[PDB]
């Protein structure tokens, strides 16, 4: 099993980006993916889950509505849309795969890097 | 919300010290539904204990997690030079998920 | 749209055992190992219940959970072409409710007939005797609990047959009054009384069935009781027919799909953990059922041992056992009124949750359907339990067991069958049992490991087919001591029997016309669940 991520660099405030996590090695439509950035002061902050089926999902509050997470069971991609980008989303993210409760996000991805300013 | 603060932020331990840090939840978490993650400078976390006790698949067994209910602990009972990782724990009860502020091990 | 919770897990735990925890656990499960090889039935029973019978129960539980609603709703949401199922086992919930009763009815008329120093079945010097009495059971004649039960409870050798139900006995309808006075103060105001009237009702039958079994397991001859229970002989098990028996009473012994676990599992907490709760519940269902077989077999050792009555008299199933067997070797034991009264409160609060298991499935799928009747819930319930009552006054004519034993035949027993076998069908296969465990995920934070999803998907539909397979290669014409109904009756029986299943496809007909489009559409749209 390993998760890599794709997109990333250098995006306007305001702005808007999706990130995506190509998932290989287990049967991806029957784990719950999940989205979870690092700021670079390293603190951890859980962004978005979605279920297996991708009927299920949940954001934390300092995101809700302005992100939109995403699934494509077909090609084994997990997605996450951005708009709205604000200073405070400058972080890596992680997919992280997360299907058991009781297990946790038991495999993480490589993280790709996000950054958002004028330059 | 249930913010959880890991006690102490930083810690720094000679090799063969046995050491505990903490995870203080503000509303009480299910023993089974508390996490811990080891982060190393540079990668990616990983899963290191899945519930309050349950070592991670090859975890060494020097590890161990104890406690219940809002105090949660991770113990090490030989540090050794070749963790000096950040440790993350992680509530998965109720959401929003909350993993903690965090703490390091840095060798002295 | 939220809605009431249980006020306490142990009041959730506590009803769905009651409900789970017939007589039938008594004066069945006991039998079927006595006769069908012992021990060895153990495993037809233990791999019958692992497959099929816990999955069943455990995936009607997590519907009842997840989906918020009673039965008519839930089916409604779930997958709209089936609505009809909600209305079939509610129909069925319904007919039960006018036989049912009468069980517990005539476990307080004898409860009431124990308030004596010489209970009145000891003997056949009674005037409701006749000279072919004999103390105990015996060939070619009858036992004198037997002519107690027939001629002085039933009064039924006064009735010519089910054409000739004769006058009420109004002292067996006042018993059935107090039943009904006991459901409706129960259930009128809903699980926060349900809930805690539980405590007791489900509770007492394990204060029996501890000082009944210690009673039992004392008296001399008890070993050659556990002997026949329990001798086991695996060449049995090589029969299918043990196969179907073992899961017949699996189904019925848990009632899995019945919608009353729907109706129960509705009102808890959407994270609550079903998963353990359907375990320890379907656990505890058949560990109930084996102690009550040491219970009943312990004392019909006795009676074999000391009584000298030939063990293939007594050990018998339903009504005869536990009114004329066990209270004619009650009759003989120290303390007998004693044994005779917790003996018959045993049954009758064995019966009591099991009924209120039915009652509040019809009231939980009527007031979430119609919203009329949930504000109105008092009201709705004693016009309820009245209709209930004034139709239960023909079960209490001299002739009334043989009203009774038709609706026991006819009024659930196949039907049932039919409703939970497209129960599993629209869940496992036109709901999915991809999303039922992404749904499962949702509730109590793991999936329902391989083997559920495959129990679920192919083992369940085909134990629920050889279960009614079984039923109906065994059929035959409706007959109880050498009284044989007139086809007419057995006409009424299967009408009954047909009046609940035939909701399903006319409930799904009715939705496939008023739905527009083309048929696929049509297909479509009444196969997308309601949340989709
Ligand atoms: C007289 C009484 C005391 C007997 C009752 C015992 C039953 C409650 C046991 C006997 C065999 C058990 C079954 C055997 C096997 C399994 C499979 C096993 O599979 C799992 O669910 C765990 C693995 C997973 O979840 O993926 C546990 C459920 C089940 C049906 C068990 C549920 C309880 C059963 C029926
Ligand atoms: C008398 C002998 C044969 C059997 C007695 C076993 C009795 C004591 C067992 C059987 C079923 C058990 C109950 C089943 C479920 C629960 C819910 C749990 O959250 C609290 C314990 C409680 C309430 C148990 C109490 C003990 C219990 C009643
Ligand atoms: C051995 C197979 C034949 C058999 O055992 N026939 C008796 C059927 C026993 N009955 C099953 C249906 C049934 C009962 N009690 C209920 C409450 C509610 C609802 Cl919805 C259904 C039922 C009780
Ligand atoms: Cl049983
Ligand atoms: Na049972």
């Amino acid at each position: 099993v390993q998760l890599v991520e794709s997109g990333g660099g250098l995006v306007k405030p305001g702005g808007s980006l999706k990130l995506s996590c190509a998932a290989s090695g287990f049967t991806f439509s029957s784990y719950a993916m999940s989205w979870v950035r690092q700021s670079p002061e390293k603190r951890l902050e859980w962004v978005a889950e979605i279920s297996s089926g991708g009927r299920y999902i949940y954001y934390s509050d300092t995101v809700t509505g302005r992100f939109t997470i995403s699934r494509d069971n077909a090609r084994n991609i997990l997605h996450l849309e951005m708009s709205s980008l604000r200073s405070e989303d400058t972080a890596m993210y992680y997919c992280a795969r997360g299907e058991v409760r009781q297990r946790g996000f038991d495999y993480w991805g490589q993280g790709t890097t996000l950054t958002v300013s004028s330059a | 919300e249930n913010v959880l603060t890991q006690s102490p932020a930083i810690m720094s331990t000679s090799p063969g010290e046995k050491v505990t840090m903490t995870c203080r939840a503000s509303s009480s978490v299910g023993s089974s539904y508390l996490h811990w993650y080891q982060q190393k400078s540079g990668a990616s976390p990983k899963l290191w204990i899945y519930s309050t006790s349950n070592l991670a698949s090859g975890v060494p067994a020097r590890f161990s997690g104890s406690g219940s209910g809002t105090s949660y602990s991770l113990t090490i009972s030989s540090v050794e030079a070749e963790d000096a990782a950040t440790y993350y724990c992680q509530q998965f009860s109720g959401y929003p998920l909350t993993f903690g502020s965090g703490t390091k091990l840095e060798m002295k | 749209d939220e809605r009431e919770t249980w006020s306490g897990k142990v009041d959730f735990l506590l009803s769905v055992i009651g409900f789970a925890v017939d007589l039938a656990n008594v004066w069945r499960f006991p039998y079927l190992c006595y006769k069908n090889g012992g021990g060895a039935f153990l495993v037809p029973y233990g791999i019958m219940l692992a497959v099929g019978g816990i999955p069943l129960f455990y995936m009607e539980l997590a519907l009842g959970q997840h989906n918020r609603k009673g039965a008519i709703t839930c089916w409604g949401r779930l997958v709209p072409l089936f609505k009809g199922i909600g209305y079939a086992v509610v129909l069925i919930a319904f007919y039960v409710d006018f036989y049912y009763n009468v069980i517990i009815a005539w476990s307080l008329r004898f409860f009431f007939a124990s308030f004596t120093n010489s209970l009145p079945w000891t003997s056949c010097n009674n005037i409701w005797n006749t000279p072919n009495c004999r103390p105990f059971e015996s060939q070619g004649f009858q036992s004198a609990a037997s002519e107690y039960f027939n001629r002085y409870i039933l009064e039924l050798n006064r009735s010519e047959g089910i054409h000739d139900l004769g006058a009420i006995k109004w002292d067996m309808a006042l018993c059935l009054l107090i039943v009904y006075l006991i459901c409706y103060f129960s259930l009128w105001k809903g699980i926060s009384t349900s809930g805690k009237v539980v405590w007791f009702t489900a509770l007492f039958p394990y204060a029996a069935l501890l000082i009944l079994l210690i009673r039992g397991l004392t008296l001399p001859g008890s070993f050659l009781g556990i002997q026949y229970y329990l001798t086991p002989n695996f060449s049995a098990i090589y029969k299918a027919e043990v196969w179907a028996d073992a899961a017949t009473q699996v189904f019925f012994s848990l009632g899995p799909g019945f919608g009353v676990l729907l109706a129960y599992a509705s009102y808890n907490k959407y994270h609550n953990n079903v998963y353990k709760d359907a375990l320890l519940t379907s656990f505890i269902n058949s560990a109930t059922s084996f102690i009550a077989g040491f219970v009943i077999f312990s004392v019909l050792g006795y009676m074999a041992h000391t009584l000298g009555v030939r063990i293939e008299d007594v050990a018998t199933e339903g009504p005869g056992l536990v009114f004329v067997v066990y209270p004619a070797a009650i009759a003989t034991m120290p303390a007998s009124t004693f044994w005779a009264l917790i003996f018959f409160m045993m049954l009758a609060t064995l019966g009591l949750d099991s009924s209120f298991g039915g009652s509040e499935a019809i009231i939980t799928a009527l007031s979430d359907e119609f919203p009329k009747i949930k504000r109105n819930r008092e009201l709705f319930v004693a016009g309820l339990f009245s209709l209930y009552f004034v139709v239960g006054l023909a079960s209490c004519t001299q002739g009334g067991f043989y009203f009774f034993h038709l609706l026991d035949r006819y009024a659930a027993g196949y039907s049932i069958l039919v409703a939970v076998f497209f129960e599993a069908i629209a869940v496992s296969w036109i709901y999915g049992t991809n999303r039922f465990s992404e749904d499962i995920r949702d509730m109590i934070g793991f999936p329902p490991g391989r083997y559920w999803q495959v129990c679920w998907r192919f083992v369940a539909p085909i134990f629920l087919l050889f279960i009614t397979v079984y039923l109906l290669i065994g059929y035959e014409p409706l007959t109880y001591a050498d009284y044989v109904y007139p086809s007419w009756a057995n006409a009424l029986g299967w009408c009954i029997a047909g009046s609940s299943v035939v909701m399903i496809p006319a409930v799904a007909i009715f939705k496939l016309l008023s739905t527009p489009g083309s048929l696929r559409q049509r297909f479509t749209i009444l196969t997308t669940p309601w949340r989709d």
